[PDB]
């Protein structure tokens, strides 16, 4: 039970990054602006300062207040 | 004459201008800040001293100075010890018995639940237990009271004040002259007869009439509140007479060089005191003053004002061979003009010095008592290795910060050092045979025994029980030094230590020292140990010997001693720099520095401390050491999984902050690796963005956050590595032998 | 009042099982010492400290698990209904003040000093007064967080905002 | 071989010549700049991508511009 | 005027090739300088020692087997200099030849002769020097350092637009270019 | 001192300061009115 | 235990996502390197210029999430 578990999730973990390294090697090898122009891609890499700032902002609270409060109850 | 005090008067103008303008010893600093860069720079630049001027003059008034500075913080600190020793520490009970009150001088503030630190450490007396020392040297001195200990403190800050006076004054108000600094005959007569000469006469004066005084009567039970005061030696001399009887003939035969007369407070014993487990202070007394007169001798040999005495320019000049070109001729310039070599060599000697400390501190215990304090002995071996590993590789970063900066070509032409620089080569590979050569037949052999152990094949190991490689030349050294007393050392009673051979000294049951003997497990180790030294010079030396140039950068010390990288071609060049190589050296210096000091924490509890009862020795861990210690899994299993069981096992009790300690140490190391393994495109890609947030809300800085440098980043990384790993070794340690020993 | 399978620390016998735990803890400490010293009256202060934050724990509603330990209840509505908002809730507000505080006099400093000659050195150079004064006006900073965004004055516009090749 | 190009927002200050190590780049003429030179840079075949020129550069987004490409002896650096 | 100069011109001179010979010939292996120790008496050691004047970071085979570098230039004093392989040289009044096995070396020898000599140098002249024989002259390879404009200078791979005005990749795909070398003018090889 | 108060005004003389003080409170509050949950 | 565990894992999703995201969008080019694209999904850096660029591509995006992806299954 023990092995399933942990080889089925190592083994989702990886396929995970895959999925988005590809989504790299798309945005760089075959998208093109000119053809996607105004709809969602394009719109999404518009705003793409204001996603990764605020996913920054979730990453700094969750490390700052878990980490916290382990080392309090230490 | 020519040896002549030679200054400037009042060359700098004492002004808080200049506190108030960060960077104004830099041209590029002192524009003022514009990214967040120049923060560090203003911190990393401020002791280089050689960027700021140009003149050597200006340099040597600023390191004088700058070393008046680091004394007197160095009194502030060893005033404090005296204080915290006089006015909250057990002392006092400690001083009645020894052996079983445990040293502490500090206590907690109850704050927040914290005051579960302050232990039970015995003399009534509630605290945390110290492990530097201090109590057994303050024995040793003679000092009894806290009323001594206080005068100590006083004077010390006193003392502390006037040489930052002295730096100030040297500096601002009569600033000495180059001429003066660059006396170097008359330094080293005046730092051999004066410094170490007179401060071991001084020194021995003291221990004559202070410290064998009171320490003889305290090993004989005296109970401390009814000793004689120190000066009461002095005045009285029958009390000095009951001691020591040679002292009521006075002066008399040291004129007549009837020296012999002196032989009671002036032995040649050897070993240790049966009482307190020390040295006997009568034979430290004799070498104090044996030394006294060697240095005083040693000091007189070089050439100032009156024609006696050697010329040290001369002496390196007249020294040449066959092999060896020019030979010495040119490195009297380069001692006198160059700081950063002077460093080098001053650096090297004073971390050797402290490694050779740390060994002959264990085996010949120096102070009463402290060899049956475990916590004690444990923690001065691995004070006194770190700080003599450290030293070693600042001496290899100033070695090539002085071939980048300070080497002229023009003035080494076919000396050594050239000769040195034109076979490069074939001395970098010839230490990567030798490091290839015992990585494979050392830790080979560990990774063997672990493989064979597993397969079920125990007769196949490298051991005592199997394949034997036994350590046979220490061996026969060690009986050699066991039997000096009885030919080659006549005048000697007992050997220099237990640990040649003979019997166990015991202070009461515990032991103090016993002999160590070596086998296969002895000699695994201590080709481990080969094997990193050659490995670390290998790094460090590569670093010294390619500082300026090499097949694949041609024109390295043009572009400095510290910089990333050359870029991305030549198949990519991170890392070239010297200072690449101190980094990396610190790296191999923390591996090399770390096995050794696990190897003695195992072989002491396994193989020396622990209690006798009638002859029979009952060991910390049960002589482990000699088959445990012959695998990987067994140093895993016997010493790292097993010894830790104190400090995880440290909450709710005195020990808890141990506790603490190793997990925030585990965490600490553990954040240098997004430093060591990351590099600074992400991050200032990173920045980028969440600088877009702070733009958007109008509250974006004017000082622009910038990602640190290639260079601090490595600089990040390796000092939080090396203070995790240290500080979680040092929880582990104390926890250990605070709880058992 | 026992909720989500919680018994109260009043009525619960475990958390009488920690309090004798470590009370027992510091006798045996205790026993080492003579009646009168001075450790003893240490460890005394200690053991009294300690009983009374039992008691205070136990009026206050607190409610234990099953290792007899205090448990802090974050849903609001459960927080109001069973008189547990002092746990999470009341302190949710008390940082958002001060964080709100805080933010304002940085922002409020910053934007003061933007408009000097020299503006970062004001930065590493603090301006002592002109910080101090600026720390003691902003108490009431929802006046200002209110304003600036109901007006308009919040938000730079994206023409003004630095931005890569998107 | 690596690649290097040249863009027309090149304003003639020489740095990138005076800081390349082997010789890849030279100053030809032209109008396009009131210096009236631009950089060139025909002998690509001994460029060993070092990108010093690159770190010279004052124009905003660089008007030289090293794109590694394949290794040969030469640009790999080698004495042997 | 100015014409492509010759090494030959340069290689006339013997006893400039014989220091440039003694120079880029490599440390002797321990076996034979034991043996030339051991054919003459203890007094003459220091000559033998004298006559090696090479050291390690010299040429290796690949400079025989396909190609080594040739700086020369004249010095108006006798004086030292750093060898950028580690190491000191002296530099004779008149010819100085060296051989060198990268380009890369041959110009750092040639930076530290035009910034480190109080009469600066500026007459170095840098050759490749092929196995068969063949002389390549490389530098200043117009007789105008490359710093300074010199006319009859072309633009070699000039772009003419600003780097923002290149294409994206995803519009040449399958075409066999890459946006960089679109309408790239003196295009080299 | 002419200067001394600007080199008290700069920023890590001034965290200090302040971080002291702020620590100071949460000290002493932590004395008065101990053990909040 | 179990809520603070599932903060952690939460930690490490968002972070893991973070620099993946990061990696994508910021794929094509960014302020250090505007033209990103130019040099393709892998490559070194851009040599120490401009403040230095070393880990600059989306493949050093990637490299540095598998050891966020690691410790989060972890
Ligand atoms: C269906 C799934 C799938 C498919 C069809 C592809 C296909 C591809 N990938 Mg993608 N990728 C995937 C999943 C997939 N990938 C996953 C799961 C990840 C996350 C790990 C990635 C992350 C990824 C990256 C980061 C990159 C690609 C790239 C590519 C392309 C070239 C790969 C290459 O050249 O391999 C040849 C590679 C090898 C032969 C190396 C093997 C390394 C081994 C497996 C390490 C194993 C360690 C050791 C051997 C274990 C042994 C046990 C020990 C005891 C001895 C190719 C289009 C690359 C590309 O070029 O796009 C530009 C690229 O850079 N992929
Ligand atoms: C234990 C190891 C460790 C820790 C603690 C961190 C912590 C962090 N990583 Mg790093 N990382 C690590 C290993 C670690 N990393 C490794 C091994 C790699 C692979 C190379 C990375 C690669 C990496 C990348 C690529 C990214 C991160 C990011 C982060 C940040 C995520 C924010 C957060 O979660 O909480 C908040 C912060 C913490 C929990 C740490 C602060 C520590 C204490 C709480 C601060 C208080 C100190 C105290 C006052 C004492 C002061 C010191 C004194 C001497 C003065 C955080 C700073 C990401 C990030 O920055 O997103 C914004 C990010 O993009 N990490
Ligand atoms: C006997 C004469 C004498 C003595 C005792 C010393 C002692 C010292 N000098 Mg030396 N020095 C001397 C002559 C002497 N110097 C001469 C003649 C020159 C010029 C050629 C120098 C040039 C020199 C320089 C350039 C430097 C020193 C430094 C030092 C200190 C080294 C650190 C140390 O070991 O502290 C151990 C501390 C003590 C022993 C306490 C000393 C207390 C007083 C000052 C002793 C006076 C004796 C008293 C009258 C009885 C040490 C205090 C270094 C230093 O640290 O300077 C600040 C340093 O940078 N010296
Ligand atoms: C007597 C000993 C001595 C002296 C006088 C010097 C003097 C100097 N060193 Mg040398 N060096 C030494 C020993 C010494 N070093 C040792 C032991 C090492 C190996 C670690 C080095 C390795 C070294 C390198 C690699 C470099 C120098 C450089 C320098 C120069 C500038 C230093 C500077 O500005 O930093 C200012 C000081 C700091 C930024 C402080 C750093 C704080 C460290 C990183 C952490 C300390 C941790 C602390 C002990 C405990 C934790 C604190 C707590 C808050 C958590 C200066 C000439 C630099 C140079 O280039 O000059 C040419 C340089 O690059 N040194
Ligand atoms: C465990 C981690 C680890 C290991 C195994 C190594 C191994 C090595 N390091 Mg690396 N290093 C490490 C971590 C490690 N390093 C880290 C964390 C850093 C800091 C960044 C470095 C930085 C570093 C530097 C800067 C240098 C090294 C060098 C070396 C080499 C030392 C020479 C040697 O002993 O080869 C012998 C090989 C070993 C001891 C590896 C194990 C081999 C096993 C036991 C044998 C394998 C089985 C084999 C098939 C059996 C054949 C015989 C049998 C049939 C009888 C060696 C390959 C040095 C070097 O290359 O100098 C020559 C060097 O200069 N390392
Ligand atoms: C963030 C996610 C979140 C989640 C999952 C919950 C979940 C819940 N809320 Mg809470 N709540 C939340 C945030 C959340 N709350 C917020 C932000 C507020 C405004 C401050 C409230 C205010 C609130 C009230 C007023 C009530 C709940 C109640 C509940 C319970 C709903 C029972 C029902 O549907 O009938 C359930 C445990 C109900 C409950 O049962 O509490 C006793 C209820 O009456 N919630
Ligand atoms: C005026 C000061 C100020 C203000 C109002 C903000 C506001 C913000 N920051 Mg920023 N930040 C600041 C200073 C400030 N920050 C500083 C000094 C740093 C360097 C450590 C950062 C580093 C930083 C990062 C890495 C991130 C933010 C983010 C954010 C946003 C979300 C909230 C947050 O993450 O807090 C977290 C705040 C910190 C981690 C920094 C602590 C700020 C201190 C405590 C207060 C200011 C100190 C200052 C010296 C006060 C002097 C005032 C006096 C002279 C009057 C929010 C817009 C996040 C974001 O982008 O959201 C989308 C984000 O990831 N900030
Ligand atoms: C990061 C998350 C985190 C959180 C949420 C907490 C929360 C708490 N800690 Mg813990 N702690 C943490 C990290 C954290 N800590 C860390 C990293 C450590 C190790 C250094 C500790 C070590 C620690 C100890 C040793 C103690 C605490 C205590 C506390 C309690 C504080 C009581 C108090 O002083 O309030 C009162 C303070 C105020 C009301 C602030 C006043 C500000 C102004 C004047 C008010 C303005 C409002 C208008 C509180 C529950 C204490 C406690 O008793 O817990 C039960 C306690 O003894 N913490
Ligand atoms: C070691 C023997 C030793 O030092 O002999 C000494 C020998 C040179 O001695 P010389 O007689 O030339 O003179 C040495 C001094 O007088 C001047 O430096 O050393 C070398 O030739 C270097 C050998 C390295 C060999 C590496 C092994
Ligand atoms: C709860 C629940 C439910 C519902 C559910 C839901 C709502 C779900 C959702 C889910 C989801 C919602 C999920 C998601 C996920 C996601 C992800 C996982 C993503 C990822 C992505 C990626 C990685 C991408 C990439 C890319 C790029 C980057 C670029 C371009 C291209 C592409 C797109 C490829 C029900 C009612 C039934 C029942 C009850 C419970
Ligand atoms: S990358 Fe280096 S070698 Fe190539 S052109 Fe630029 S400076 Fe010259
Ligand atoms: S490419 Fe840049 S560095 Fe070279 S001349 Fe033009 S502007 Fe100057
Ligand atoms: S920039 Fe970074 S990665 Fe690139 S060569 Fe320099 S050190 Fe290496």
């Amino acid at each position: 039970m023990a092995a399933l578990y942990t080889h089925h999730q190592y083994i989702a973990g990886f396929i995970m990054t895959g999925a988005f390294a590809h989504g790299a090697i798309f945005f760089i090898r075959d998208f093109d602006e000119e053809k996607n122009k105004g709809n969602v891609l394009s719109r999404i890499l518009d705003h793409k300062e204001a996603i990764i700032s605020h996913l920054s902002w979730v990453t700094l609270f969750l490390g700052f207040h878990t980490l916290g409060l382990y080392v309090h109850n230490d | 004459k020519r040896v002549r005090v030679a200054f400037v008067s009042n060359p700098v103008e004492t002004s808080f201008e200049k506190w108030s303008r960060p960077g104004h010893f830099s041209r590029l600093l002192s524009k003022g800040p514009n990214t967040t860069t120049w923060i560090w720079n203003l911190h990393a630049d401020a002791h280089d001293f050689d960027n700021h001027t140009t003149d050597l003059e200006d340099i040597s008034r600023k390191v004088f100075s700058a070393h008046f500075g680091q004394l007197a913080i160095i009194e502030i600190w060893l005033s404090g010890m005296f204080f915290h020793g006089a006015r909250f520490s057990n002392y006092e009970a400690w001083l009645l018995d020894p052996i079983h009150v445990k040293p502490s001088a500090q206590i907690v503030w109850p704050i927040v639940g914290q005051e579960i630190l302050n232990g039970d450490v015995g003399g009534n007396f509630q605290g945390i237990q110290i492990t530097s020392g201090l109590f057994q040297l303050w024995r040793s001195c003679g000092i009894t009271s806290e009323f001594q200990l206080y005068i100590t403190a006083l004077t010390g800050l006193i003392f502390s004040a006037v040489l930052f006076f002295a730096g100030w004054f040297h500096y601002h108000k009569a600033a000495p002259k180059l001429e003066w600094f660059q006396n170097v005959e008359s330094m080293l007569n005046h730092h051999l007869s004066g410094l170490l000469g007179l401060g071991c006469l001084s020194w021995a004066g003291h221990q004559i009439h202070v410290s064998l005084p009171i320490n003889k009567l305290l090993d004989s039970g005296v109970n401390p509140a009814e000793l004689p005061l120190p000066h009461d030696f002095i005045l009285d001399k029958s009390l000095i007479s009951q001691l020591y009887p040679s002292f009521s003939k006075g002066l008399a035969p040291f004129f007549t060089f009837h020296w012999s007369e002196y032989s009671d407070f002036l032995t040649f014993r050897g070993g240790l005191n049966n009482v307190t487990g020390g040295l006997w202070l009568t034979d430290v007394a004799h070498h104090h003053l044996a030394l006294a007169v060697l240095f005083i001798l040693a000091g007189h040999m070089y050439k100032t004002n009156w024609k006696i005495g050697h010329d040290i320019k001369g002496l390196l000049e007249s020294h040449t061979g066959p092999f060896t070109g020019q030979g010495h001729k040119g490195l009297y310039e380069i001692f006198t003009n160059s700081w950063h070599a002077q460093l080098s060599l001053n650096l090297a000697m004073m971390g050797s010095l402290s490694i050779i400390v740390a060994q002959h501190m264990y085996s010949m215990p120096p102070y009463p008592y402290i060899a049956i304090d475990y916590g004690t002995e444990l923690s001065l071996f691995t004070h006194h290795y770190w700080i003599g590993g450290f030293c070693i590789v600042g001496a290899a970063a100033h070695a090539a910060i002085f071939m980048v900066r300070d080497y002229d070509p023009a003035l080494n032409f076919n000396n050594l050092l050239d000769r040195v620089l034109l076979h490069r080569d074939a001395i970098i590979s010839h230490l990567n045979w030798v490091c290839i050569f015992l990585g494979l037949h050392s830790f080979g052999l560990y990774i063997h025994n672990d493989t064979l152990s597993a397969l079920g094949r125990p007769q196949d190991m490298f051991s005592d029980s199997a394949i034997q490689l036994q350590p046979v030349f220490a061996q026969w050294i060690q009986n050699t030094h066991y039997l000096a007393p009885t030919l080659t050392a006549f005048n000697l009673v007992s050997p220099t230590t237990p640990v040649w051979g003979g019997d166990v000294v015991s202070i009461s049951g515990k032991v103090a020292m016993m002999p160590i003997k070596l086998g296969t497990a002895d000699f695994l180790v201590h080709h481990i140990h080969a094997f990193t030294i050659h490995v670390t010079v290998l790094i460090l030396l590569k670093g010294v010997l390619f500082s300026r140039s090499s097949r694949l950068i041609p024109d390295k010390a043009s572009l400095g001693f510290r910089f990333p990288c050359d870029g991305p071609g030549r198949g990519g060049t991170c890392q070239v720099s010297a200072w690449d190589h101190v980094f990396l050296g610190l790296f191999w210096m923390y591996n090399s520095i770390s096995v050794a000091i696990f190897h003695f924490s195992w072989k002491m509890q396994s193989d020396v401390w622990g209690t006798v009862l009638a002859n029979k020795v009952s060991h910390i861990t049960g002589g482990n050491f000699s088959q445990g210690s012959l695998t990987i899994n067994g140093w895993l299993r016997d010493f790292l999984w097993a010894q830790s069981s104190q400090v995880i096992q440290s909450y709710g009790s005195p020990l808890s902050a141990y506790g603490l300690m190793f997990l925030g140490a585990h965490f600490v190391w553990a954040f240098s690796l997004m430093f060591l393994f990351s590099g600074r495109g992400y991050w200032q890609e990173l920045i980028e963005s969440i600088v877009w947030a702070h733009n958007k809300l109008k509250v974006a800085p004017n000082i622009q956050p910038r990602a640190l440098s290639i260079t601090q980043g490595r600089a990040v990384g390796v000092a939080h590595y090396l203070l995790g790993g240290i500080a979680t070794t040092w929880s582990f340690f104390l926890a250990r032998i605070i709880s058992v020993g | 009042e026992a909720i989500l399978g919680l018994t109260p620390c009043a009525e619960s016998a475990k958390f009488q099982k920690v309090l004798t735990k470590e009370v027992k803890a510091l006798e045996k400490r205790e026993k080492l010492y003579e009646p009168g010293s001075a450790p003893f009256q240490a460890l005394e202060a200690t053991k009294a400290k300690t009983q009374a934050r039992f008691a205070k724990y136990a009026e206050s509603g607190l409610l234990c698990g099953a290792d007899g330990l205090p448990h802090l209840i974050s849903d609001p509505g459960l927080a109001v209904k069973y008189g547990h908002a002092g746990e999470t809730l009341i302190p949710t507000i008390g940082f958002l003040y001060v964080a709100g505080y805080i933010g304002t006099a940085g922002r409020t400093y910053l934007q003061e000093i933007s408009t000097r000659q020299k503006p970062t050195q004001s930065e590493i150079i603090i301006d002592v007064p002109l910080a101090t004064s600026i720390a003691f006006k902003s108490w009431d900073w929802p006046n200002k967080a209110v304003k600036e965004l109901a007006s308009g004055t919040l938000l730079e516009d994206a023409k003004n905002v630095p931005v890569s090749r998107r | 071989s690596h690649s290097v190009k040249i863009y027309n927002t090149c304003i003639g200050c020489t740095q990138c010549v005076r800081a390349c190590p082997t010789d890849v780049l030279e100053m030809v003429p032209w109008d396009g700049c009131k210096a009236g030179q631009i950089a060139s840079s025909p002998r690509t075949e001994d460029c060993v991508g070092c990108k010093r020129c690159e770190s010279a550069c004052p124009t905003d987004f660089l008007s030289v511009r090293v794109y590694l490409g394949s290794e040969t002896s030469r640009s790999m650096g080698l004495a042997y | 005027a100015w014409t492509v100069p010759d090494l030959a011109d340069a290689l006339k001179n013997t006893s400039a090739v014989a220091k440039a010979k003694g120079i880029a010939t490599q440390l002797p292996t321990f076996w034979e300088l034991r043996d030339a120790l051991s054919e003459v008496p203890k007094s003459k050691f220091p000559e033998v020692f004298a006559s090696y004047k090479g050291s390690t970071g010299t040429l290796l085979s690949a400079a025989e087997k396909e190609e080594k570098y040739v700086i020369t230039w004249t010095s108006p004093k006798k004086q030292i200099f750093e060898l950028p392989t580690g190491g000191a040289a002296e530099m004779e009044e008149g010819e100085n030849i060296f051989f060198f096995a990268r380009k890369e070396q041959c110009l750092a020898l040639g930076a530290q002769l035009r910034t480190a000599f109080k009469p600066r140098i500026e007459n170095f002249q840098i050759f490749r020097v092929f196995p068969n024989g063949e002389v390549q002259y490389l530098h200043p390879k117009d007789g105008v350092f490359p710093e300074k404009v010199n006319q009859g200078r072309t633009k070699a791979n000039h772009n003419p637009r600003s780097i923002g005005e290149n294409a994206e990749p995803a519009s040449v795909k399958f075409t066999g270019t890459t946006p960089k070398d679109v309408q790239t003018e003196g295009a080299v090889a | 001192m002419k200067y001394f108060t600007t080199y008290l005004s700069t920023a890590p003389v001034v965290a200090v300061l302040w971080f002291t003080l702020t620590a100071s409170l949460l000290i002493e509050i932590n004395r008065f009115f101990p053990d909040i949950l | 235990g179990d809520f603070l565990v599932h903060h952690a894992i939460a930690l490490g999703l968002h972070t893991t996502t973070l620099i993946l995201v990061k990696g994508a969008l910021d794929a094509r080019g960014s302020r250090l390197m505007p033209d990103k694209k130019d040099f393709g999904y892998s490559f070194p850096c851009d040599g120490p210029g401009r403040g230095g660029t070393c880990d600059i591509s989306a493949w050093d995006a990637f490299y540095l999430a598998v050891f966020w992806m690691l410790n989060t299954i972890g």
